[PDB]
């Protein structure tokens, strides 16, 4: 019976819905008095730390960049009067078009051939963001020094830390504990 | 001077990315406030939304 | 022919549970071996059932 | 009772989500704090070790080909420069059109003649590969000796 | 008439049942009979409701 009350208990509590993330608010579809499951989605929460930018280059060049070489990024909302520092994070094993869920071209038109892009991670230092920050979707000019070529393409280390960790949805039973406590001295004579 | 632009490799086709989280309930039920609107800098562990608490009491 | 691209094989990530995330282990271009956790999921309800 | 310990005990062994393929992370739409169910993609996983070529010939062309002819592949990522081998693995049995994931129409009026193209599968040499990596979706010209047809 | 074309029939491949692929018996341009596997899945659950 305890572990029953102990999941009604969770139920009620989750009556509140609580952010999991520090950031800031954007398309809020929630207004009260609507009807909600979860799989309605409410808001959303866009943190304002940690950005990278994706740059698309051509096949044609992509060969000749490797793991970690000096990139320099500048944006238009700043002008050229600030410069971005970064590093290559890697590149991606597909070219946007593998996941596509349509036709790249219509079934009843001929086949022309177009050039491919293929993204590429670049990471920004964070103690310029915080001083000019950026916003999410705005355009930049990326210059990628290719000079030094140790043959670094595809990465080999993995990471016992992982990279996003939230435990604000976690919730204690100490109160369940004590209730449940309660009710059986009560009810036991 | 050329060869050293050929050092390069450029691209305007550049756009900054985020993380973005879509917040969603674990239980159904209605909605009785909303404690942030666009803009708002909201902390981690702070309330957004809150339901109707009289169907779980039933079950508690 | 010059219509000719490059195939292979690549697989989606889904979950035989339902869930509420905690953590995750690789972010993007990153390499994972066979076996390696990616995701977590808070483990409250499946303890209770247990 | 002992089975469906079991069973519960495989439910709460699962609420770690494992590797299934050794592979590069493509696509992430999961972040901390998500609603997550069986039907809901998480990331995507791609090896770089078994890797072939789908290329589309004409209807004009296919007429005399056949299994294991010999072929040569050159990207355009390298070049002329760097060449890869490979041998037929076998023709589709369907047009791209016909087999889209969208179909055409064809008894429209408004219809227009247009040549078919028929995808085909080329094994690539995984010996090379390892010296010159290549991704999915690039773009290549190939080219397939018929001369013997047998 | 310009506007025919060849059309045959087709089978799209269903399991009867839910669950996890552990294997797989055929890749495209392959040739299969009326008995053989194509995919396989994990036997735990139906075992323990066996």
């Amino acid at each position: 019976a305890a572990t029953e009350v102990r999941n009604a208990w969770l139920a009620l509590e989750r009556t509140r819905i609580i952010s999991p993330m520090t950031g800031y608010v954007s398309r809020r579809a929630v207004q009260p008095g609507a009807q909600i499951s979860p799989t309605t989605p409410l808001m959303a929460v866009v943190p304002a730390t940690n950005m990278w930018v994706d740059a698309n280059f051509k096949e044609t060049q992509i060969a000749n960049m490797r793991i970690g070489q000096p990139v320099t990024i500048t944006t238009d909302i700043y002008g050229d009067d600030v410069k971005y520092t970064g590093k290559v994070v890697g590149l991606d094993m597909g070219t946007g078009s593998a996941f596509s869920l349509l036709p790249a071209q219509n079934a009843t038109g001929n086949w022309i051939k177009v050039v491919q892009r293929l993204p590429v991670r670049i990471e920004l230092d964070q103690k310029q963001l915080e001083q000019y920050p950026l916003r999410i979707g705005l355009s930049t000019l990326v210059s990628v020094n290719t000079t030094n070529r140790d043959g670094q393409v595809l990465a080999n280390k993995v990471r016992s830390t992982p990279v996003a960790v939230s435990t604000a949805r976690e919730i204690s039973l100490a109160p369940v504990n004590k209730l449940i406590d309660d009710i059986v001295k009560a009810n036991a004579g | 001077w050329f060869l050293v632009l050929r050092h390069f490799e450029e691209t305007d086709d550049a756009y900054v990315a985020g993380n973005q989280i879509q917040i969603m309930s674990q239980v159904s039920g209605s909605v009785t406030k909303v404690w942030a609107d666009n803009t708002d800098f909201v902390k981690e562990g702070d309330v957004l939304v809150t339901l109707d608490p009289t169907d779980a009491r039933q079950a508690f």
